[PDB]
């Protein structure tokens, strides 16, 4: 069975959040 | 025996297991049926997250137990 | 409001605080030991219902409308619970006041599950959205159904990359909406209407793809979607 | 004397303490131990969080009391 990650989708992020 | 694997979704998975499985084989399971690597699964049962090392008999995880089945998300 | 832009937030008097409140023993899903379960650089992640979130002094807000990316800071409070529980009332759960702020709201449960589930990303913790307070509720409800079509599209593009654009409004059509949303059914333009965001929601799933599993963003049924609904 | 102190990621760290020791003597410890700088440190005991400045005296935090350790991350 192929790879599949689990994730999330960004909904909103602060223009303070770098990385 | 069965158990059942269930994510924060509602999905529930089962699984062919042995009270000998470690909990590190149950997520090589998961990784099979689901694609979901290892590294991103944590297994909780009875309020407390379980070690990789040690086995369903450990624990007490019977037939038709439920496992939860939170994820280390990717994202960006 | 300077950082605004009628109703307004409330919380039980024996809220407590962020750090205070990951504390307490109810939270506790570790059996602790010298060698420790999870990295330091990993947000602890728990439930969180009966949730309100506010400006920096006191108006219940949205999160989707821009607010977040101008860099206004919102709080929120509710009662946190154990990441595992599914019970949304209060009942075995934290009582946390001024949490945050959010520095990123996200969309997760791509698994063919039932829920389609919202995170919040503080600088202390993550937390999984159960139930609203009432009084939050309606603001919440508002975002509910782009939130649930953007979970469709995903599981449809991640199980039939070869689909075609016709094949994924029958999906939509088919989904028996979820409750508490108040709808009969999803349309086509249930898709439309919020086709940006679905849109974006797609691509953000897509970047944080490993970069050896197939992306779902260049498809036909995007391509089509883009063009009909003008995304830019 | 000994005190422990819990993470929120599983782990229970062992220190070396005085009773004079400052809050920010005990995260100087932490960072000793873990490489966590203080200032990403809450201490957190019986509920209160655990103010820089004050003493384990001050607090009246006895041997092998279990501080309770918050991090915050910087930036996101
Ligand atoms: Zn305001």
């Amino acid at each position: 069975r192929t790879k599949q990650t689990a994730r999330k989708s960004t909904g909103g992020k602060a223009p303070r959040c770098q990385l | 025996m069965q158990i059942f694997v269930k994510t924060l979704t509602g999905k529930t998975i089962t699984l062919e297991v042995e009270p000998s499985d470690t909990i590190e084989n149950v997520k090589a399971k998961i990784q099979d049926k689901e694609g979901i690597p290892p590294d991103q699964q944590r297994l909780i049962f009875a309020g407390k997250q379980l070690e990789d090392g040690r086995t369903l008999s450990d624990y007490n995880i019977q037939k038709e137990s439920t496992l939860h089945l939170v994820l280390r998300l990717r994202g960006c | 409001c300077i950082q605004c832009g009628l109703k307004y937030g409330q919380h039980p008097p024996d809220a407590v605080d962020e750090p205070q409140m990951l504390t307490n023993e109810k939270l506790s899903i570790f059996d602790a030991n010298e060698s420790g379960f999870e990295s330091y650089e990993a947000l602890p992640q728990h439930k969180l219902t009966c949730f309100s979130v506010y400006c920096k002094h006191g108006h219940l807000c949205p999160i989707d409308t821009g607010l977040i990316e101008k860099n206004i800071e919102l709080f929120f409070s509710g009662s946190a619970k154990p990441i595992y529980d599914d019970d949304p009332s209060l009942e075995g759960g934290v009582n946390g006041k001024n949490l945050g702020p959010i520095n990123e709201w996200w969309i997760t449960g791509f698994d063919g599950g039932e829920k389609a589930l919202i995170g919040f990303s503080t600088s202390f913790a993550e937390y999984i959205l159960m139930d609203p307070s009432p009084e939050y509720a309606p603001i919440f409800g508002l975002m509910q159904e782009k939130i649930y079509i953007s979970k469709i599209v995903v599981e449809f593009l991640q199980s039939n990359s070869d689909s075609t654009y016709e094949d994924l409004i029958n999906k939509i059509e088919t989904t028996v909406p979820p409750s508490g949303l108040n709808l009969n059914r999803f349309t086509e333009d249930s898709l439309l209407r919020h086709a940006q965001f679905v849109v974006e929601q797609v691509e953000s799933y897509d970047e944080a793809g490993d970069s050896d599993e197939q992306p779902i963003f260049l498809t036909p049924c995007m391509r089509d979607l883009i063009k009909l609904a003008g995304v830019t």
